[PDB]
C-alpha cells in the first residue's frame, strides 16, 4: 500500500492482551516478509503522537550532498621537457562515481538510479603571488575525442559544452542531466559491455557519464605552479530502483567490485564487525 | 524554487516526495 | 539597474546547498521513465527490511558461523545463551544491519527497534527461549530473575519458529545521538540478553547443537536525522585504476 | 537595496547557456523577413533525406566507384555479394552520409533506418536480391541460409528499381551510443548483408557487371540527442588567410 | 505538410499484409523523393508509443552553442622597437565564421543563416603577477576606419560601439544582431562581390559581420605579457535554409572552398570514407 | 526569459520552433 | 523604494515632504 | 525599464519618440 507519510507513525495505547489464536508476536522469516508486529501487539504502549519527520531519510536528500568525484593535481609549467605521461597543463577525466568510496558506497546501496549531476568543479592553485588562471572544463562524451595538447584544436568547443571559468571566480557548477540511454543508470552491471569475451565486466559504458576534459586556458608562465582541480557531483532529481547490502569491506578498484578486506576485524573478510571475548560478554558495560 | 533555465532537469533538488511504500519489501509476498 | 548588495555567504560553496544550475546540455530530452520495479523513495523503507545481527562476533566464529548463534542442551538451569549490544551507532552486531549501516549514515535516530530470532534446529528439537530487551542504566543482566524484570518475550518452537523481540523506544530525548562514548545517557540503548526459559531439548538423532539467526529490523516509529558520512568505510589511499580513469 | 549572494557557477562563460545579452547595436531594425525556400528548422528534416552509402570503400575503388557496388552473373549459387557496416556513429559505409554525418554531431541516437537499393543495370538486366538485416550478437552471415533467418527483403528487377529494406528499430536500450567500441551492446546495430536471390541475368548485348547505388535515410522514429562535435573535421595548424583577417 | 513535432513518431502495430498492387517497399528514387516505405509497410511492427523528444536537433540548439571564432597571443610591451607587422597592443580582426572548422562545418550546412551573433571575448593573460588589465573591442563595420596605434585617436568610439572589460572580470558578451543586407548570411556565395573581375570569390562583403577592433586599454607596462584574446560567437535566433552536404575534406583557406584531402583514407580526397579489404569483409565482426 | 533590454534580438536563444516540414525535403516532388 | 530590512530607519531618504510654512518665520507675529 | 531611483531623469534612455515632422524642413514655406 503505497502512502504519503511525512512524519513517523504515532502509537496507539494498548491494554492486557490475553487471547487464542492470535499471536503476533509469532511471524515467519521464511515467507521473507519482514515481522509485522507492532509494538502495541507485542507489549503494552501508551498514546504517542509522533511528529519527528521522516524528511532527511529521503533518497533526495540522501544523495543530493555534492561529494568529490575527482582530484588532480597537475603541474603549469613549460612541458617542453617533460614525459609524456604527465598533465602538460590539460587532463581528461572519464566522469566516473567510483573513484571516491563516501559517494560510491552511497550510490552503490541501490541498483539502478536516475539521477541530474551537478558537477561543481573546485580549481584551487598553489606555487612549486597565485595567478588568476582562467581554466576550461570541456565535457567530452564517452569515447569521443580528447584533447592531446592544451593549446590543440579540439577545445575549440564547437558542440562540446565547454565551461570557462577562473581561480578568483566562484566555483563553475554546471548541471548535466540524465545521460543514460537507459531508464537509469546501472550502478552494478552483472554483465558484459561487448558482444565478444573481452569486454570488462561490470563497467556498462550507458553509466559512464563521459568525459570532462580541463585545461588551463592560458599559456605557460615563466615559474611553475601546481593546479589542483576538483570535481563535485551532486546528484538531483534521484528516482532509486533496488536497494542493496552496503558495503563493508574496503574497496580495492574502481573498475569492479573486487574485495579483501581488512587484516583483522573491523571489516575484515572472515570477520566484518569487530570481534568481542564471548558471546554473553558485554563489551560497553556499565560497571558501577 | 528559482529556476529561471529553459530546461526542466536544471532546477533544483526535488526534495518533497514524501510517498513511500515499504509493503514492496518489509510485506514482499502475495 | 536593480541596486543589490552581497550577503556574507556570497560565492561560497555550500555542498548541501539545493540551487537551479545551468544546464551544460540543453534541450536535452532525457530518456523516458520506466517503471523499474521496486522503488526506493525513503531510506526508511530500506530500514525497516529485517537483517542478520552478528550476535556471535567472536574469535572462531569464521565468516559465515558469525550469524547465527549456537545454542546447546544445557544441565544447568536458567543459564545465559547471548547479549547483545545495542549501539546501532557504534560497531557491534547492530552495525552490519540494514538498521545499522543507514543510520550510521546519520547521527540522531528515534523510533523503536524489532529482533526478531528464526530457531534453525530440526523439528523435532524442542525448546523455550526468554528474550529480555533491559533498558539502560545499569549492567547487562547476567541471571535471568535480574533479566525478565525488564521487557521480554518468551518463545516456543513449534510450527511458527520466529518471535519479535520489539525494542520499544524507550527515551527520555527525542532522539539519540553517536558520541564514541557507548555508556552516555544520550547514546546508549540498553541490553537484549537471552536466556533458557526451559531448556533446548533434542532427540538422539538430532543435531545437539541448534542454532539461531537473528535479525534486526526497525518499525514504523522509527527515524533518522542529521545525515553525516559513514564511518563503516574509509580510503587510506587512491583506489586501483583510478589513475586509469584519467589516462 | 536586495540581499544577493553570488551561487557557484557565478562569473563563468559556460558556452552553451542561454541568456539574454547585451545588445551592441542598439534600435537596429534587422533586414526583413524574406520568403527563402526550404527551411529546416530541425536537423531530422536533414537526415530523413536518403543519401548514397559507400559500399564500395575499398582500395582500386577510386573516387566515385566507392558510391557504386558492381554486382556480376555468377557460377555459383546464393552467393554473398556486399555486407555493410551498421555504425553510424563510427566509421564505416554510414559516416559519409546524411543520417551519419548529423549523427556524428551527436552521441545517443535512436529510430529506425532506411536503406534504399537503386538497381542500374541494363532495362534487360533481370535479377533477384535479398537484403537481410541481421540484428547483432553474432557473426556477418556469410551464407545466405544464415542472413535470411533475420529481417529481410526480396527483390524482382522490373518497373520499380528500389527497394527499402527498413532497418527496424531493434534494441535493448532506449538509444544507442558512440564509444570507439563498435561491438559494444549499446553501440552495435547489426549487420545488413545483400546475396544473391536468383542471379543477375543479362543479355548478350547488356553489361555483364551492373551496379547498385545504396541509399540510407532515417525514419520518423529516428531521434539524436547528447550533442558533440564532429570526429568528421580536424583542424591541425591554421587555414590559410586567417592570420590575414587579422591584417 | 507542415506540422509541429516534438517527439519521435510512434509505431503503430501491423499484421500480415498479401496485398497485390499495393508494394510499399517499392519506391523510386529517381523521382528524387525519399523512399516513403513506413516500417509497418515494410515489416511486421508491435505498438510502440515513442516519446523520444527531437527538441536537441533543433536548429537552434543545433547552431546555439558558443564556439571559437576568434584567438591571438599578443605581446604586450613597449612596441618602440619591434617591427610594424606584428601586434602593437591592439588587433583588428574582421569577424569570421570561417577561421575555426567546427563552427565553420556546422555553418557550412546551410546555405542560408539568419542568426543574431552573441559574442563573448574571452581575454586571457600570460607572463613572458598577472596584471588586472582593461581592454576595449570597438566594434568597427566591414571597411571602415580601424585604429593604427593602442592610443590612436579612433578608440574614442563617438558612435561605434565598443565594449570595456577586465581580465579580472567575467568575460564580456555583446550581442551583434542580424547584419547582412539581404535576409539571409550567404554562407555560401557562388559569384562575385565587384563589378568588375578582379573581385575575390565566394566572399560576399554582406555574410561578413564586420571589424573587432580590441585593445589593451593600459598603457605598456616594465614587464612583457602575452595576452590571448579568444572570441566565442553563439549564433542566436537562427532561421537556416537549403542544407548542403557537410565537408568532408580537411579545409585548406578561410576565404575560398578549396580542397586537398588527407593523404591516405579517411576524409582523403579518392577516398573519403576508410578502406577496407573487400564489399563483403566485414570490417568489426563479432568473432566467438 | 528574462530580456531586460530594449531590442528584441537581444534577447535569449529561441529554442521553441517545434514546427518542422519534412516533405519539402523526403518527398519535393510534385 | 527598495528597502528590504525589518527597520523603518533603514529605508531611503524621505525626500517627498512638500509641506512648507514660511509664515512662522516670515509672518511669526500674532 | 527599470529605473529603481527617485529622480527621473536618471533613467534609461527614451528610444521611443518616432513622431517626426519633416515638412518643418523640407517643406518650410508658408
Amino acid at each position: 500500500i503505497e502512502s504519503i507519510i511525512k512524519t513517523a507513525t504515532d502509537t496507539v495505547k494498548s491494554e492486557i492482551n490475553a487471547e487464542l489464536g492470535v499471536v503476533p508476536s509469532l511471524n515467519a522469516v521464511e515467507t521473507g516478509a519482514t515481522s509485522n508486529t507492532e509494538p502495541e501487539e507485542a507489549i503494552q504502549t501508551r498514546t504517542v503522537i509522533n511528529q519527528h519527520g521522516v524528511s532527511e531519510t529521503l533518497v533526495e536528500n540522501f544523495l543530493s550532498r555534492a561529494a568529490l568525484v575527482s582530484k588532480r593535481s597537475f603541474e603549469y609549467k613549460d612541458h617542453t621537457s617533460s614525459t609524456a605521461r604527465a598533465d602538460k597543463n590539460f587532463f581528461k577525466w572519464t566522469i566516473n562515481t567510483r573513484s571516491f568510496v563516501q559517494l560510491r558506497r552511497k550510490l552503490e546501496l541501490f541498483t539502478y538510479l536516475r539521477f541530474d549531476a551537478e558537477i561543481t568543479i573546485l580549481t584551487t592553485v598553489a606555487v612549486n603571488g597565485l595567478p588568476d588562471l582562467t581554466l576550461q572544463a570541456m565535457f567530452v562524451p564517452t569515447g569521443a575525442l580528447t584533447p592531446e595538447k592544451q593549446d590543440s584544436f579540439h577545445w575549440q568547443s564547437g558542440s562540446n559544452a565547454s565551461v570557462f571559468f577562473k581561480i578568483s571566480d566562484p566555483p563553475a557548477r554546471i548541471t548535466i542531466p540524465f545521460m543514460c540511454i537507459n531508464s537509469a543508470y546501472s550502478v552494478f552491471y552483472d554483465g558484459f559491455a561487448g558482444f565478444e569475451k573481452n569486454g570488462l565486466y561490470g563497467i556498462n559504458p550507458a553509466d559512464t557519464i563521459g568525459n570532462l576534459c580541463v585545461r588551463i586556458v592560458n599559456e605557460h608562465q615563466p615559474v611553475g605552479f601546481t593546479v589542483t582541480v576538483r570535481v563535485y557531483m551532486k546528484p538531483k532529481h534521484i528516482k532509486a530502483w533496488a536497494p542493496r547490502p552496503p558495503r563493508t569491506l574496503p574497496y580495492m578498484s574502481i573498475a569492479n567490485a573486487n574485495y579483501k578486506g581488512k587484516e583483522r576485524a573491523p571489516n575484515a573478510l572472515s570477520a566484518i564487525i569487530g570481534n568481542r571475548d564471548s558471546v554473553k560478554t558485554m563489551p560497553h558495560n556499565i560497571v558501577n | 524554487q528559482i529556476n529561471f533555465y529553459k530546461d526542466s532537469y536544471a532546477a533544483s533538488a526535488s526534495k518533497q516526495d514524501f510517498s513511500q511504500d515499504p509493503s514492496k519489501f518489509t510485506e514482499p509476498v502475495v | 539597474g536593480v541596486p543589490t548588495y552581497l550577503l556574507p555567504g556570497s560565492g561560497q560553496f555550500l555542498t548541501t546547498d539545493d540551487h537551479s544550475s545551468a544546464p551544460a546540455l540543453p534541450c536535452f530530452n532525457p530518456t523516458p521513465e520506466m517503471h523499474i520495479p521496486g522503488q526506493v523513495r525513503n531510506m526508511l523503507e530500506v530500514v525497516q527490511v529485517e537483517s542478520m545481527m552478528e550476535i556471535n562476533n567472536t574469535e572462531s566464529a569464521v565468516g559465515m558461523e558469525r550469524l547465527k548463534v549456537d545454542i546447546s542442551a544445557l544441565t544447568d538451569v536458567d543459564q545465559l545463551l547471548f547479549n547483545i549490544p545495542l549501539d546501532i551507532q557504534l560497531d557491534g552486531p547492530l552495525r552490519n544491519t540494514l538498521v545499522g549501516n543507514i543510520s550510521r549514515y546519520y547521527t540522531h535516530w528515534s523510533g523503536s527497534l524489532e529482533m526478531t530470532f528464526m530457531f534453525c534446529g530440526s523439528f523435532m528439537a524442542a525448546g523455550k527461549l526468554i528474550l529480555c530487551y533491559t533498558p539502560p542504566g545499569g549492567s547487562c543482566p547476567t541471571t535471568r530473575e535480574t533479566a525478565m524484570l525488564g521487557t521480554h518475550i518468551v518463545w516456543d518452537f513449534g510450527l511458527q519458529s520466529s518471535v519479535t523481540l520489539i525494542i520499544p523506544w524507550i527515551s527520555g530525548s527525542h532522539y539519540r545521538m553517536f558520541n564514541n562514548d557507548a555508556k552516555s545517557t544520550n547514546a546508549n540503548v540498553g541490553y537484549v540478553t537471552c536466556f533458557m526459559q526451559t531448556n533446548l531439548i533434542v532427540p538422539s538423532e538430532s543435531s545437539d547443537t541448534c542454532s539461531l539467526i537473528g535479525f534486526i529490523a526497525a518499525k514504523d516509529d522509527f527515524s533518522l536525522r542529521l545525515m553525516r558520512d559513514s564511518p563503516d568505510i574509509g580510503q587510506l589511499d587512491h583506489l586501483h585504476a583510478a589513475e586509469a580513469a584519467y589516462q
